[PDB]
């Protein structure tokens, strides 16, 4: 998935950076760097919990 | 209905309880597709 | 195309005409798995150039 791969493989701001970007690349470039943060907030949010 | 069935139209739990009493039983499972669908999509075997 | 990045879909057609006409099955399979309506495809004119030219006499 263009973004469920970034999840399946986080289960850091760097490392979530590094993932977002290698998984889906052209996408971000369009989009700006605060609405970015707020998506890498959503992310960290997900990310609390695994089970 | 509709032709190609019963449509609501309902702006923004009322719902349910038409639902199951004048269509169809209540539901031991329920499963959604919450991810949308592209406008493509690669349907490759696996999927 | 696994990055659906730009493409509706519907030029490509034309290069799938060309995999038709160079036999090359697999990328035939690719087109037709991503997303590609062979009934809307095949038309009169494009059956017509088909079998006019590039079928062997």
């Amino acid at each position: 998935g263009r973004i469920a791969d970034v999840i399946a493989s986080l289960v850091a701001s760097s490392c979530v950076k590094e993932s977002l970007l290698r998984f889906l690349p052209r996408t971000i470039s369009r989009l700006s760097e605060e609405e970015t943060e707020s998506w890498i907030k959503w992310i960290k949010e997900v990310l609390e919990s695994p089970h | 209905d509709i032709q190609f069935g019963k449509y609501i139209r309902l702006s923004c739990e009322t719902l349910y309880d038409l639902m199951t009493q004048h269509w169809h039983l209540k539901t031991p499972n329920l499963v959604i597709s919450v991810t949308g669908g592209a406008k493509n999509f690669a349907l490759k075997p696996r999927m | 195309f696994t990055n659906d990045r730009n493409w509706e879909s519907a030029d490509l057609q034309d290069v799938m005409f060309t995999a038709l006409v160079k036999d090359r099955p697999k990328f035939v399979r690719l087109f037709l798995e991503n997303g590609l309506n062979l009934r809307k495809f095949l038309t009169t004119e494009v059956l017509r150039e088909l079998y006019t030219n590039n079928f062997s006499s």
